[PDB]
């Protein structure tokens, strides 16, 4: 009976991702527009459109344990999905990169970025996380090469994933590896920088490591192990389930419905 | 010490003035913004059609 | 008429790009307020930002404040001054000098704290550009550049004012600068009966902290005037302890680094007069509030480092406290 | 000498009796059969962007329809408010500007501040150059406010206790007013141009004769500095808005204090008022983030413009009391009808 109960979880959880996100979305459109607050309504706008186009479809897909729709409706899911995963990440490395000028070189924060090199800079990193969805997805070139998928790709009742090995390795690679690197040398950094900030005040006459461990450890602990075993699964001979495969996927969906409440607090907000 | 000399110079000129009661004060007052309460466009809103910032 | 108003469409055009360029500029400029008392040294601050780092009145201002200073002293010693706009002639120059050499003025002058005088009187009567003292009511300014940065120096100065409404447009600065004078703990000023001048200066710094548009500005402290304090200490002719009565039973901090000669008793003036200013500025101090002192010689130390580096502690920090860090 | 302030005490007493004896009865039991006029409400037309920094000054026109205003940032734009298009952006000389105003004739624009001196810029020129006409220097300290009485006299009040009365022509003072024991923080010209008023910090305010230069009365009934002051349109009275929360309206003929605005809610101070056209309604700024209406004869609040999101630092209605100007500390001037 758990079943038929388990769908109002989803709908519960689903509603709180579409109605949190646009609380600040119109709030800071109406009222709040700085340099580096187009980063954040970016990342609220492709939380929303993960969260409406992707959530409903894989509910009713599991609760009805058959999809509906033809071949075409399931590859424009998967390279929707896709890329609004990969485009919702890629903003935080943005986020951490400006903010250490402004504590690393105050001076030329200003002179460094303005509303025209943040506009190129969101446009880019928008077309370099569609073009590793959509692209492959229309081509078909990541298709599987064994007796597995045949079934999957010639019923268009059926719908599951069987990508290959080398796209998923890539995809993997250019969408969690690249940006983790870099925002924990980035926050390392400005841990330094405190500190010394702090030390010089102590000789002169831990709030910032709780919310840097906050801010590390809540995508982290969402993210990584979804993003762990897309290289294991592959590598190894089934060695992971498919059940397992799509509880983790939808914890890593999970973090980006309440990022938006870990960030965003400021005072005028 | 001449300051207080002045003071009390300037003092006197303002004893022997011409004062009114304030009840004749109040009533043109009053009598004037009766008179002028019909041309007013802040007080008795004008028709839209005669609105220049709107 | 259409035409009429294609002209004036392009006329906001015209204007309205203007002002995007004028807006990086503005955005781009720090700008820094003297404050403090009189003779405290606002102004030579000014000039050593002038003829160092970035960027003919002098004989007669000079001979000004040169007449004035002897006569002063002479004039009580005993214990055609006022003549409007009289010039040095030869033999007038001439009659003053010899009025230095006389044992009773030196008298006079070894109790100079009695009564007011220049401080500039020994010097002009026996860097000499700017130890002169002339005064300007409209506010002084100043535009230079460190490293590629616009920094904008300004002093309001005037008359004494006890009021100090305009204090209210100074509600953007970056940083406040406070300048006092640590060698005058036993001079009285233009009241001849009033508290030292130590006294109110820290009457005004407390005023000046406590205020209700300066809740979110930091204060740069230079005591100032660091030559004169060594002198007097070392002689015997006046002890904090007389016009401090708390200087008997202080003592030196532990956190003391002196410089690589002094005298362990100079060392403690120094400090006593520089933690006073301190227990005012931590008793409502709780965030968004610091003050760096510092022990500056106006005339003989050029370095405008230590403005560089405070201002950029300042928005360093100012950053950190943003994004809820510290 | 001593015996002199003796005197001077039975001199300031013969005043106070003078002044009890008239007092017949007041305003409030005479107007107690008025219909309350309801609530005022009213919404932004329009809204004026481009100031760099927070605006001290503002004053509308003749033809009410440009107005000029000033701002820290060294600017002084002249707005189209039918059409919302800048005219003319004149850079200053100096960054502190505290006040402004315009030429009944429209041909020049003043301006002042911190430096202590006041500038007359010229608008209609050949060639379309606007350049600085004369630059009038006598005085010590920062000024307040400037008026116009015609395109050759201006009126002037520094910081140190002293008006004066200028000459453009020759640049040089025509007649002083002294008197005050503290800073003028503000005046306004009769309708007539023949008397006007200042506020000073002495908590006091005087009435001065152009032509004779000499004081004729003074009223203090205030308790703190005094910030903005504005006559009655029929021009025998005026009200004054004080640092504390309460605005009092004052009486040439009767010599004393009418009414009292005040609510228990407001503790904050008043940087500017002003009438309407008829005097039935005395709008009042607040550091209170917004404006505030009363009403001239039942000191009953009818409204609240909290359009803002700074303090309110100047005010100004039309000559034909249709539109209602208020800047700001934000930089962003806002049109309510
Ligand atoms: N010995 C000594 N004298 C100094 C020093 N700095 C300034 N002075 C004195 O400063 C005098 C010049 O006038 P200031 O005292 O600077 O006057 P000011 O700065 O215009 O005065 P305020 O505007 O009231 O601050 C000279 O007589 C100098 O002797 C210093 O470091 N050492
Ligand atoms: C079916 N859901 C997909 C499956 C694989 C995948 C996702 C997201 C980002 C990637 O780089 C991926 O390879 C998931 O959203």
């Amino acid at each position: 009976v758990w079943v038929v109960g388990m769908g109002i979880v989803m709908s519960l959880i689903v509603l709180a991702i579409v109605f949190g996100n646009v609380l600040v979305i119109t709030a800071i459109a109406k009222f709040l527009q700085t340099v580096t607050n187009y980063f954040i309504t970016s990342l609220a706008c492709a939380d929303l459109v993960m969260g409406l186009a992707v959530v409903p479809f894989g509910a009713a897909h599991i609760l009805t344990k058959t999809w509906t729709f033809g071949n075409f409706w399931c590859e424009f899911w998967t390279s929707i999905d896709v890329l609004c995963v990969t485009a919702s990440i890629e903003t935080l490395c943005v986020i951490a990169v400006d903010r250490y000028f402004a504590i690393t070189s105050p001076f030329k924060y200003q002179s460094l970025l303005t509303k025209n090199k943040a506009r190129v800079i969101i446009l880019m990193v928008w077309i370099v996380s569609g073009l590793t969805s959509f692209l492959p997805i229309q081509m078909h070139w990541y298709r599987a090469t064994h007796q597995e998928a045949i079934n999957c790709y010639a019923e268009e009742t059926c719908c599951d994933f069987f990508t290959n090995q080398a796209y998923a390795i890539a995809s993997s690679i250019v969408s969690f590896y690249v940006p983790l690197v870099i925002m924990v040398f980035v926050y390392s950094r400005v841990f330094q920088e405190a500190k010394r900030q702090l030390q010089k005040i102590d000789k002169s006459e831990h709030k910032a490591l709780k919310t840097l461990g906050i801010i590390m450890g809540t995508f982290t602990l969402c993210w990584l192990p979804f993003f762990i075993v897309n290289i294991v699964h592959v590598i190894q001979d089934n060695l992971i389930r498919k059940e397992v495969y799509i509880l983790l996927n939808w914890i890593g969906y999970v973090n980006s419905g309440f990022n938006p409440l870990i960030y965003c607090r400021s005072p005028d907000f | 010490i001449a300051q207080a000399r002045k003071l009390v110079e300037q003092l006197k000129m303002e004893a022997n003035i011409d004062r009114i009661k304030v009840s004749k004060a109040a009533a043109d007052l009053m009598a004037y913004c009766e008179a002028h309460a019909k041309e007013d466009p802040l007080l008795t809103p004008v028709p839209a059609s005669e609105n220049p910032f709107r | 008429q259409r035409n009429e108003e294609k002209a004036q469409r392009e006329a906001n055009k015209k204007i309205e790009k203007q002002l995007q360029k004028d807006k990086q500029v503005y955005r781009a400029t720090h700008r820094l307020l003297l404050l403090g008392a009189g003779e405290s040294g606002k102004s030579t601050i000014v000039k050593q930002m002038r003829i160092l780092h970035v960027n003919a009145t002098k004989v007669q201002d000079i001979k000004n404040n040169l007449k004035e200073a002897i006569e002063t002293i002479v004039a009580a010693m005993s214990n055609v001054m006022n003549v409007p706009d009289f010039d040095f002639p030869p033999e007038f120059y001439e009659h003053a000098k010899a009025l230095w050499e006389d044992e009773g003025v030196r008298a006079c002058y070894e109790r100079s704290n009695e009564y007011q005088l220049i401080d500039c009187a020994q010097y002009f009567l026996d860097q000499d550009l700017l130890r002169c003292r002339v005064l300007t009511s409209g506010i002084f300014e100043t535009k230079f550049q460190v490293d590629k940065v616009n920094f904008h120096m300004f002093d309001v100065g005037g008359q004494r004012d006890e009021r100090r409404k305009w204090i209210q447009c100074f509600n953007d600065v970056t940083a406040i600068i406070f300048v006092v004078a640590s060698s005058s703990y036993n001079m009285v000023i233009r009241e001849d009966n009033q508290t030292n001048r130590l006294q109110e200066a820290l009457n005004l710094f407390k005023s000046i902290w406590n205020n209700r548009w300066l809740r979110t500005i930091s204060v740069i402290l230079f005591l100032n005037k660091q030559d004169l304090l060594a002198e007097k200490v070392l002689a015997g002719k006046s002890k904090i302890e007389d016009y401090f009565p708390e200087f008997a039973r202080y003592t030196t901090p532990e956190d003391a680094t002196p410089e690589p000669g002094e005298d362990p008793r100079v060392t403690r003036a120094k400090y006593f007069i520089r933690d006073e200013f301190l227990r005012i500025s931590t008793a409502s101090g709780d965030g968004r509030h610091y003050c760096y002192p510092h022990f500056t010689c106006a005339v003989d130390t050029e370095n405008i480092r230590r403005v560089f580096n405070d201002c950029r502690d300042i928005i360093q920090r100012m950053h950190l406290r943003q994004y809820e860090l510290l | 000498l001593d015996q002199l302030r003796q005197e001077a005490e039975q001199l300031k007493n013969q005043i106070r009796d003078a002044r009890k004896a008239c007092a017949d009865a007041t305003l409030s039991q005479i107007t107690n059969n008025i219909d309350p006029v309801g609530r005022i409400q009213m919404r932004t037309r329009r809204t004026l962007r481009g100031h760099l920094a927070k605006i001290y000054a503002m004053h509308w026109g003749t033809d009410s329809r440009l107005l000029v205003s000033a701002s820290q940032d060294g600017k002084l734009i002249i707005w189209d408010s039918y059409t919302t298009n800048k005219v003319h952006a004149i850079p200053l000389r100096s960054s502190w500007v505290m006040t402004c105003a315009y030429a009944p004739s429209g041909n020049y624009v003043a301006c002042g501040g911190l430096d202590n001196i006041c500038s007359i810029y010229n608008l209609k020129t050949r060639e379309g150059n606007v350049r600085v006409s004369r630059e009038l220097a006598g005085h010590t300290g920062y000024l307040s406010c400037c008026r116009f009485l015609d395109d050759n006299q201006i009126v002037t009040s520094s910081g140190d206790t002293t008006c004066a009365l200028w000459d453009i022509e020759t640049g040089q003072q025509t007649t002083t007013f002294t008197g005050h024991t503290g800073d003028v923080m503000s005046l306004s010209l009769a309708p007539d141009t023949r008397l006007f008023v200042s506020g000073a910090c002495d908590a006091s305010a005087k009435l001065w004769d152009v032509r004779e230069g000499m004081c004729r009365q003074t009223f203090t009934g205030h308790e703190s500095d005094i910030n903005a002051i504005c006559f009655f349109p029929n021009g025998n009275a005026f009200a004054t808005g004080s640092d504390d929360a309460t605005c009092r309206l004052f009486d040439l003929r009767a010599d004393q204090e009418l009414m009292t605005y005040s609510h228990d809610n407001i503790i904050c101070g008043i940087t500017s008022v002003s009438f309407s056209k008829s005097g039935r309604l005395l709008l009042a700024g607040y550091d209170d983030f917004n404006c505030n209406v009363w009403d001239a004869l039942k000191a009953d609040r009818a409204g609240v413009l909290a359009g803002h999101d700074n303090r309110v630092s100047c005010l100004g209605v039309t000559d034909d009391g249709m539109a209602v100007a208020t800047g700001s500390w934000d930089s962003f001037l806002k049109i309510w009808n």
